[PDB]
């Protein structure tokens, strides 16, 4: 029984509390328990730290890029006015996640290989994924007139999603080519596992707070000239 | 109740491979607070935004 | 018996309010006209009328239909002709017209285009042509097609009132026999004046 | 009303566009010149780096010839179609881009043997030539009717449309520039030739649909 | 008249978001990651083949933003300027002309750092790299004003117009890739650079008048 | 002795001149109009009074002397707003007169803005401007500026004529002053007779 009116505005109001406060305390749970109470790899030392802070940031780019592909579907097909405002809620966002994996990733992979820069499948694919945010932005801030950028927006939104396993698969099998395999086999290990997940929820919530955020303030950019807004 | 390091910054804030976890933790942590600053100014300023156009 | 309709249609384009629960029958035997200001929506509305443009909220049936749902057989009957003329500038006007025959085209396309007064000028690409007898060689598809519905934008922008009333006379021509012809205008016209029925952006 | 009618007719109105569509020639011209230009006498990297620049040439030959395909149309144009031709949108769109390809990717394909005695390819080098810019330009086409339909209301052409379509160019280009080196080696590329036209022909059915939709919202 | 507040016209006009500033930073991202994606991901290659990379990457930037320089203001803004501003002409296009250099060569100039990084260059390369682009990228719009004036507001233009704008930029490039090849084998440069420097001071001179008279003409 | 003068003026665009001879000298305090019509010359005859374009053969001094001799005398004592009002759409109506005023105070900026019937659009970019409002900004400058010259074209195209009449009555008062008003109308204007020295293109 959806209403989605001007009154969702109310619907945010009332989630920002509470969703934010959990947001900060698993956090700072999973940054604590992590980042100093977890033990290390026999072969990277303690910098292995890093996937605490990297690992989620490039998960959840993916799954906020999943976000994006169901929020414009629901926005095209059934006309859905909000559905369509959806992408340029979690546009920066998903910019921001997808820059801090990149970095993060390069910043990882600096005692490895020696170099701030290899050319691999994961860091190229999260290029090509930060490539599609930052066209779907300047696509959505190029329009002057709103109501506009959200439906051209969630076109993008739907090409993206659609030939972005194809480019994933095509930059692992370009890899191949030309190395051949990756570094060493996956192992989160028992003792390193928990954490992990603790900061991958974490970065879900702190991403539903900004995503709820960025909502507030295009309902208030679009519903700016009725008379609701008299407060 | 178990902590990972035997000592404190004696210890701690070197890891061996300090400068690259660190960096890293700064170069994540000013892109959150970036955007929720960013967010909740620009909401003030159309809050205010309203008030010059109130004229 | 109302092919053309529209259900409590509405448009809001920034703070103005244009128009409100537009509804009203439109069926065949009549010569519609519509009023309105500069400001006014009119060109936003027939445009809507076409199904280019997604109301803000309502909808228009085709013969009781979603335009959407009959898409396909809508474009059978209509003729439209906007602000912008529709037609290649670098083309000539002969065969700029003679896409949008179904048949009998070649020797048929000359009698349409001297009356609207392009005689002489069926071979000249339409960059050299003036601008008031380029919105001609548009208005020549009036002769020509059998689409029963002709929705003109403003079709008396720079036209000659000799070509006004021949180009008149060719929507005065049409309707009896069960045509429609939305139009809008500014210059009042020529005809009897309950062969019009107004509507305005209320 | 039919599929010829509007191809024939949209190739009209291009062989009197000439004088434009050469920029693109001669951009692709003068950008397959700078690098064999910019090393001196070494052929063996050429040969190494020759697949690439090309086909970088051709996407961005691509761009530059793809900008004009909605710009003349919005002014006067992109309508007649949404509203007359009862035949279907996505259909209208096809036929424009195909002569579009036929204007624009052709001439790639006949300015390719000049180009191959430039840069030293031998006879399997050119006949690879073609067969992936003759599979790779139609894609091309094809999947940048979307972001042209997109950029038209904005009529700003230049940097935005670079940098909608062109990262979803991306697998095109590896696995044509991969088909091409493994060419020179002499190995067999029948299995690379199936991939560009499966390629091809995926983004042969979604690109039309999408444009059409992309189309009807711009105008509004 | 006040050089300055005509140079915040041109800011403002181009720019509407503080989002989005950095989309000439976005393009030259992407048109440099197309080459490792095909060239290959071997730093040696890519180490080599800098030149080429960054230098076409600027080439078309300036290409792209040249157009919008000039052909828009003939629907609206080409006059009030030729007609009002008692200053000289030369200053206002001058004006325009560095204005269009800092929209597009200072951000690639701040992206150096980064694209330097990505190919492998190291310390003196990118110093050599970031000093000459400099050097080289204000003068692009400089020899460019004239012609793309011509080609935006000269009607009945020929194929021969195009022959003032692209290949006139040659030169430019040449001694861009060639000086920084040297600078990349460990050798000085300060004599190409001076040759850069030589070049810079000149044009800008010389520049600004042919542009105004071009446009003089062309308005006619 | 004295300003602009016409200097036996000669043009052509295509095969039919659009005037030949011209040669006609403006004082101080003259409302002057041009008759006719505007097919081609009307930008020709005005861009070259500006000294815009050059002759096909004549020449005009401003104060005795050539225009492009000098061009700076000329330029300061000059307003033009004609098919195009050079005003460009993308700022917003208060900035965008700044660059123009000559210091941009912002003391009377939107003062001229009040006056030009654009009350409280001084922060709403001048895009926005349903359809007419666009040239009232141009318009606006006439308020502040102290130039004696004044090239206007269609200066009452689309403005209403409420706003056509405060326009008028302003123009009349400079010329009393010291001011020149030439203007290409080709609605008639409501003023007396006198006040109005008419040519043509001959
Ligand atoms: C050095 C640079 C690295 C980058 C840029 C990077 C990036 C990524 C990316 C893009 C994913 C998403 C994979 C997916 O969703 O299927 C991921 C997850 C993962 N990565 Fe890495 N990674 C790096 C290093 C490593 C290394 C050295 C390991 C060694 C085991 C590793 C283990 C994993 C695991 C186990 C996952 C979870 C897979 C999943 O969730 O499906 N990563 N990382
Ligand atoms: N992008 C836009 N283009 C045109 N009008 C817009 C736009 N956005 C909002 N509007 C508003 O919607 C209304 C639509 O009016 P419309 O464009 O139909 O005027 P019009 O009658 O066509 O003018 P004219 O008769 O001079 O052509 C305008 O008053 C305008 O204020
Ligand atoms: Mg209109």
């Amino acid at each position: 029984q959806l209403a989605i009116p001007p009154r969702l505005y109310q619907i945010c109001g009332w989630f920002i509390p509470w969703l934010a406060i959990a947001s900060v305390v698993v956090l700072t749970v999973g940054w604590i328990w992590g980042f100093g109470f977890a033990p290390a790899d026999y072969q990277q030392g303690n910098s292995y730290r890093i996937i605490y802070l990297h690992v989620p940031a490039a998960i959840w780019s993916m799954g906020i890029y999943a976000s994006m592909a169901v929020a414009a579907f629901i926005g095209l097909v059934w006309q859905m006015k909000m559905a369509n405002l959806a992408v340029a809620a979690m546009a920066p966002i998903g910019a921001v996640f997808t820059f801090i994996a990149l970095v993060t990733g390069s910043a990882w992979g600096k005692p490895m290989w020696g170099t701030w820069w290899v050319w691999d499948a994961r860091l190229t694919s999260e290029l090509v994924l930060l490539f599609l945010y930052v066209g779907v932005i300047a696509l959505w801030h190029a329009f002057d007139d709103r109501r506009l950028a959200g439906r051209a927006a969630g076109i993008l939104v739907l090409i993206g999603v659609v030939n972005l396993p194809i480019i994933h698969y095509s930059v692992e099998w370009w890899n191949t080519l030309h190395q051949g395999s990756t570094r060493m086999q996956q192992s989160i290990d028992p003792a390193m596992r928990s954490p992990l997940r603790w900061s991958i929820f974490g970065f879900l919530l702190l991403s539903a707070t900004l995503t709820l955020m960025r909502m507030r303030n295009l309902i208030l950019l679009m519903e700016k000239r009725r008379p609701w807004v008299s407060e | 109740m178990t902590p990972a390091f035997a000592s404190w910054n004696e210890f701690f804030a070197m890891g061996g491979y300090a400068f690259f976890v660190w960096l890293a933790v700064v170069m994540t942590v000013i892109p959150l607070v970036v955007l929720v600053v960013h967010s909740v100014m620009q909401h003030r300023a159309i809050l205010r935004g309203v008030a010059q156009q109130r004229a | 018996m109302g092919m053309l309709e529209a259900r409590e249609l509405l448009c809001e384009r920034d703070e103005r309010t244009l128009f409100s629960g537009l509804s009203f029958t439109l069926n065949a035997g009549e010569w519609v006209q519509i009023t309105g200001s500069n400001g006014a929506g009119k060109t936003t509305l027939l445009r809507l009328l076409t199904g280019l443009s997604r109301p803000d909220a309502g909808e228009v049936l085709w013969q009781g239909q979603p335009l959407h749902q009959v898409r396909d057989s809508y474009h059978q009957n209509l003729l439209w002709i906007g602000h912008q003329p529709g037609i290649k500038t670098r083309l000539t006007a002969l065969e700029n017209l003679h896409f949008y025959h179904r048949d009998g085209d070649t020797a048929q396309c000359l009698e349409a285009l001297a009356q609207a007064g392009l005689a002489g000028f069926e071979d000249i690409p339409v960059n050299q042509l003036s601008a008031g007898q380029q919105r001609r060689v548009a208005l020549a598809r009036l002769w020509l097609t059998r689409a029963t519905l002709w929705i003109l934008d403003e079709p008396f922008t720079a036209i000659d009132v000799n070509g006004v009333d021949r180009l008149t006379q060719r929507m005065a021509q049409h309707t009896e026999q069960g045509g429609i012809v939305i139009l809008t205008t500014h210059q009042p016209l020529n005809v009897a004046e309950s062969k019009i029925r107004r509507i305005s952006l209320t | 009303m039919m599929f010829w009618r509007i191809f024939r007719l949209e190739l009209r109105v291009a062989f009197r566009h000439s004088a434009e569509i050469a920029n693109p020639l001669w951009f692709f011209l003068i950008v397959i010149t700078l690098f064999p230009l910019s090393i001196g006498p070494e052929p063996q990297l050429l040969a190494r780096i020759a697949p690439g620049i090309i086909w970088v040439a051709a996407l961005l030959s691509s761009l530059l010839a793809l900008e004009r395909l909605f710009r003349d149309d919005l002014q006067d144009g992109s309508l007649e179609q949404l509203m007359l031709l009862p035949l279907p949108l996505p259909a209208v769109v096809l036929a424009k881009v195909m002569a579009h390809w036929m204007v624009t990717g052709l001439p790639l394909l006949i300015l390719s043997p000049l180009v191959a005695m430039l840069l030293g390819m031998d006879v399997y080098g050119w006949q690879v030539m073609a067969l992936t810019l003759l599979l790779g330009t139609p894609t091309l086409g094809f999947l940048g009717a979307p972001g042209v339909a997109l950029t038209v209301g904005l009529k700003r052409g230049g940097v935005l449309l670079s940098i909608l379509v062109l990262p979803l160019t991306i697998p095109l280009l590896i696995f044509a520039t991969a088909a091409m080196d493994a060419a020179s080696m002499h190995l067999p590329v029948d299995g690379y030739l199936a991939i560009l036209g499966a390629l091809l022909a995926g983004t042969a059915t979604l690109s039309p649909f999408a444009t059409a939709a992309a189309l009807r919202i711009s105008i509004q």
